[PDB]
RNA sequence: UUAAUUUAUUAAUGCAAACAACCUGCAUUAAAAAUUUCGGUUGGGGCG
RNA sequence: GCCUGUUUACCAAAAACAUCACCUCUAGCAUCACCAGUAUUAGAGGCACCGCCU
RNA sequence: GCUACCUAAGAACAGCUAAAAGAGCACACCCGUCUAUGUAGCAAAAUAGUGGGAAGAUUUAUAGGUAGAGGCGACAAACCUA
């Protein structure tokens, strides 16, 4: 009944405006299904306003089978993605409920077994860089190993600085530019460098101009030439 | 120090090398059969 | 091997049951878990983890009297002998459970939240949100399996529909039907963390054998493009 | 959670051979061979019956087929029942009112020094020392040995008063006597099967301690109750039982009237030994059972207020601590909680000696405590003697 | 062991099979291992 | 090297191994080990009591 | 039936100092630091003295268990009938 659904949503935190917005959001979906999906979301721990915003963005979630939704919510809880952790993850990638559980599991398995990230580290990576889920396997491993071996960045730093957020093209461009300029240097077998390396935040997070001025101390023209040359070299290598 | 590895005890002797234990498994039965074929006076311990 | 589990008793009783140590060995006689063996001889007290177990030919909520609170060698938490009607049973005592106290075990999910008094058992649906709980079941009538160690306490985080979200002591969310029963308050022996073993002999008494003397040193296998930077010489 | 792991549970029989599932054919089994072979079907042997009665291979019928089986479950109290609530539970079960301290009628029997035994303290000390130190070749006699010995020696010491009291000739301390008594309490049928030991029988009944006015005044007293513990707790709930009331002796037995039930908790292990409260409860219940058996034998099996109350004494001891009880059964109408109530005078935790040293404790080669009792209390023995002399 | 050759075996997944799971077949990925080898000259050692 | 202890039976008894303490990783769970246990728990491992400064 | 570890149920630990101790001295008991003897020896690892522990993570009798692409290991690659 509409009365029952409205009473339940009057509970569970949702206000009258949010309930009306959700009813308008229903794209020919049963009120019972709406209630079940909202119940699953708040069980995961999303606050009513985040739930309303997410459903406003992607009403398709309302059509998900209830059994599939429950399985996915249990999997997310096991992964530790809940409450605020799941909030921004849904904000960035709303397809986590539509993605194949095999896709999510293989992403997590790549992060754990082939990248040796602890469970907490993997949860934090998922929380901070939801785009990793969309990113295909192989490319993610290459990015991680680029950070690990060539750049000499250890797992705690790779997690603290959202390195996996950035794209491999940008990472290679900036890092190889600095390496050939002499600013960056891969740590030796002992893990020591002649000159301390610039911070990952100083490399990737900063804008292009700030990266070229503060760290590289070169010209944008030279950077563009190097970017074209590196793109050509990558094409030839492939 | 060495040499006296044998500390006799009839309970252990019979429980480890007895007729019942030899018959308890096919391998022990084949052991008894081998002794019988060889003509051993003492088939079991 | 001729190993038969000592857990052969079929009828519940209050008497301590003579339990045989395993030494970390399987029924096959091979070590399966290391660092186990020896220690003080112990007797097992059968704990009734289904706190709402109405006596034979009886039903509905029932009260019980805490005959005593006792140290249990087989658990971190301490146990309580508690008697109701014409039976006695062992349960896991809560932080402030005292001899002579009264305990309530009910299966009634009242429309309003029941006043949460430590030590009593109510269905999770009957508890106010945020109350500390322990001896939580996974399914209705399964029996307490979670939050059983000393000083542990889960939190009834949420209640929606017939499903309650609990925060296990490992800070993990768990979904359980609100009809499943749990006891209020935190488990007893809260100071179990602060216990100092003091000497290796005390661990040996507890039955923990020393760790192996072997020195144990996986690794990220570099991809072919990255093999050139693994061991850059100094 | 079910008790008893699968691996320990009896193994399931192997599945039947498929040949047995074919209606038209008779399977070929190794039954004719009279021994197992692995390549023939397993026979389905019919159930076997010995055909006669072999006492050493007897299989009793199921509990439901026994002649005395009854749907109504009786609750039996025997020598080895340990009440959870102790004295309160015993009082509720027996419909009894407790009175602290022994009655003046018996306590005054020892006030005059004529009843005082000559060299009484010396004799009691010798009895204690014999029981605890000199009893056997072992250095430290066990309770199983010195509890019955101490009780018997105290009884003999009291019996020595036959000189002053010739009426002590009309009594005898019988052993292995067992009595049975049944009664109702709020629809609950309770039986007491008292075995214990050392029943002091007398040729004459004990005089009543409580007057009619006191017995009536017991009406106002309310029978203390305890919740949620039921009064039945710790009693053997049995569906196979007999309801007969037995005094333990055939009709015409000399010394028919019980005088004192001497209960002893001689178990060497503390857990196997009754707690003081549970021992007092057992004393109350056994005294009530013997008195009720006497009443049923005398005035018939009728629920009524007794015109002549039945008095039974009891001494429950662990070898060192004694408990004294005088129980007056003044009503067989036990079912209701209202009306005149039986009444028991109890003196609790009267410790004869607070400790005994079998060996001399030596510190720095200095004897601190000599061998022998320390903290001897003659008050307990005067109470013991008062009980023994009561009725004579 | 980042020597060569394998996944027979376990653990996962994918596709078939069969009506979600189990089982079977075929693949892929890991763990675990298994078989085998470690050419020649240059007093030895390093780099050659 | 914290300590008591353990070790190459038959050339090494030690600074080696273990060790309380601390630290890291893994696991939300019943009827044969772990465990008739349940995150203050269990397993795998590092290091070595405690105590300090940064 | 040795030995490594474990399971069941047992047993031993004088005396002194301290006090409830993986405490001190020191018997039995366990071990084996150093020296000497011995080296086809009493001995295929012993003897004498000296020494470490000796109420504990101790020692130990009995029965049972773990078996070789394995067991067991307070890792010595130690032990699993010289
Ligand atoms: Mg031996
Ligand atoms: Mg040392
Ligand atoms: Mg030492
Ligand atoms: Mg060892
Ligand atoms: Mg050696
Ligand atoms: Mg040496
Ligand atoms: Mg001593
Ligand atoms: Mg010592
Ligand atoms: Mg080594
Ligand atoms: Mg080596």
């Amino acid at each position: 009944e509409l009365e029952r659904v409205m009473s339940s949503l009057l509970d569970m935190g949702f206000s009258n405006a949010h309930i009306n917005e959700l009813l308008s959001v229903r794209r020919g979906a049963s009120l019972q299904q709406l209630l079940d999906i909202i119940s699953e979301f708040i069980l995961l721990g999303l606050n009513p306003e985040p739930v309303c915003v997410v459903l406003k963005k992607s009403p398709q979630l309302l059509k998900l089978p209830i059994m599939q939704m429950r399985k996915r919510s249990s999997y997310l809880q096991k992964l530790g993605l809940g409450e605020g952790k799941l909030k921004r993850v849904l904000y960035c990638c709303p397809e986590i409920f539509t993605m194949r559980q095999q896709d999510i599991n293989d992403t997590v398995r790549l992060l754990k077994e082939k990248c040796l990230f602890t469970v907490q580290q993997v949860t934090k990576i998922l929380h901070s860089c939801p785009s990793v889920l969309r990113e295909d396997l192989g490319q993610l491993e290459y990015k991680f190993q680029y950070a690990y071996f060539r750049m000499g960045i250890k797992h705690p730093d790779i997690v603290k600085s959202e390195y996996l957020q950035y794209s491999l093209t940008k990472i290679k461009q900036r890092h190889i530019y600095l390496e050939r300029l002499g600013r960056y240097q891969t740590p030796d077998k002992k893990g020591q460098t002649q000159i301390p390396n610039p911070l990952l935040k100083d490399i990737l997070r900063v804008s292009e101009a700030e990266f070229l001025a503060r760290t590289a101390c070169t010209s944008v023209e030279e950077f563009q030439v190097f970017k074209k040359l590196l793109a050509r070299e990558e094409e030839e290598s492939e | 120090a060495r040499g006296n590895e044998y500390q006799p005890s009839n309970i252990k002797r019979k429980n480890k090398h007895g007729w019942v234990r030899r018959l308890s498994t096919p391998a022990g039965v084949q052991v008894i059969l081998r002794r019988m074929l060889k003509g051993r006076k003492s088939l079991s311990h | 091997a001729n190993f038969v589990s000592w857990k052969s008793r079929t009828k519940y009783t209050i008497t301590p049951v003579k339990m045989r140590k395993s030494g970390g060995r399987d029924h096959t006689g091979r070590i399966r878990v290391h660092g186990i063996g020896g220690g003080h001889k112990q007797r097992y007290r059968m704990i009734d983890f289904l706190r709402f177990r109405p006596e034979e030919t009886k039903s509905g909520p029932f009260e019980e009297k805490v005959i005593q609170v006792r140290y249990d060698p087989c658990r971190s938490a301490d146990i309580a002998l508690v008697a109701g009607g014409s039976r006695k049973r062992w349960i896991i005592a809560t932080e402030n459970m005292q001899a002579g106290d009264t305990i309530l075990n009910s299966n009634h999910i009242g429309r309003m939240a029941v006043a949460a008094r430590e030590g009593d058992a109510h269905p999770l649906g009957a508890l106010p949100v945020g109350t500390l709980i322990n001896n939580v079941e996974s399914e209705p009538g399964r029996g307490a399996q979670y939050i059983r160690a000393a000083g542990t306490c889960g939190v009834l985080l949420r209640k929606v529909n017939g499903t309650a979200i609990i925060q296990l002591p490992s800070k993990r969310q768990m979904q359980v039907l609100e009809t499943c029963v749990a006891t209020v308050g935190r488990v007893s022996n809260v100071d179990h963390n602060k216990r100092v073993i003091g000497k290796a002999g005390r661990n040996r008494w507890l039955g923990k054998r020393p760790n192996s003397g072997r020195w144990h040193r996986r690794k990220i296998r570099p991809l072919p493009p990255m093999k050139s930077y693994v061991k850059l010489p100094s | 959670y079910e008790w008893g792991v699968r691996s320990t549970r009896k193994s399931e029989p192997p599945p039947l051979d498929r040949v047995y599932e074919i209606p038209g054919l008779e399977p070929i089994t190794f039954a004719g061979k009279m021994h197992f072979v692995p390549w023939l079907a397993r026979p389905i042997f019919p159930p076997w019956d010995r055909g006669y009665k072999d006492p050493r291979f007897y299989r009793s019928p199921p509990l439901h087929e026994h002649p005395l089986y009854k749907d109504q479950a009786c609750y039996i109290f025997h020598h080895r029942c340990r009440l959870l609530e102790g004295v309160k539970q015993a009082l509720w079960l027996t419909k009894t009112k407790l009175i602290e301290g022994l009655p003046e009628k018996v306590l005054s029997l020892v006030d005059d020094p004529r009843n005082h035994i000559e060299n009484q303290d010396e004799c009691v000390l010798n009895v204690i020392s014999h029981a605890r130190l000199w009893q056997t070749t072992e250095e430290i006699p066990k309770r199983e040995t010195y509890c019955p010995v101490i009780v018997d020696n105290l009884i003999q010491l009291c019996k020595s008063q036959i000189l002053k009291h010739p009426s002590l000739a009309r009594r005898i301390c019988v052993q292995n006597s067992t009595f049975s008594a049944t009664w109702n309490r709020e629809s609950l049928l309770l039986q007491v099967r008292g075995s214990g030991g050392a029943r002091l029988s007398t040729k004459d009944p004990l005089p009543t301690i409580a007057s009619r006015e006191e017995i009536e005044a017991t009406k106002n007293h309310v029978l203390e109750t305890f919740y949620p513990i039921s009064p039945i707790i710790d009693l053997h709930e049995c569906n196979i039982y007999d309801v007969k009331n037995d005094t333990g002796f055939q009709e015409g037995y000399p010394y028919p009237y019980p005088h004192t039930l001497y209960l002893l908790d001689k178990a060497n292990l503390r857990p196997h030994r009754l707690q003081p409260d549970q021992l007092r409860a057992k004393m109350i219940l056994f005294a009530f059972g013997s008195a009720l058996a006497q009443a049923r034998l005398l005035y018939g099996n009728d629920a009524k207020v007794l015109e002549q109350p039945v008095v039974v004494q009891s001494v429950g001891t662990d070898g060192r601590v004694f408990h004294f009880l005088v129980f007056q059964l003044n009503t067989t109408d036990l079912d209701c909680n209202e009306g005149v109530k039986n009444l028991a005078w109890v003196d609790s935790d009267q410790l004869l000696y607070q400790h005994f040293w079998c060996l001399p404790v030596i510190k720095k080669r200095v004897v601190v405590e000599p061998v022998g009792p320390v903290g001897f209390k003659p008050e307990t023995f005067r109470k013991f003697l008062a009980l023994y002399l009561h009725g004579a």
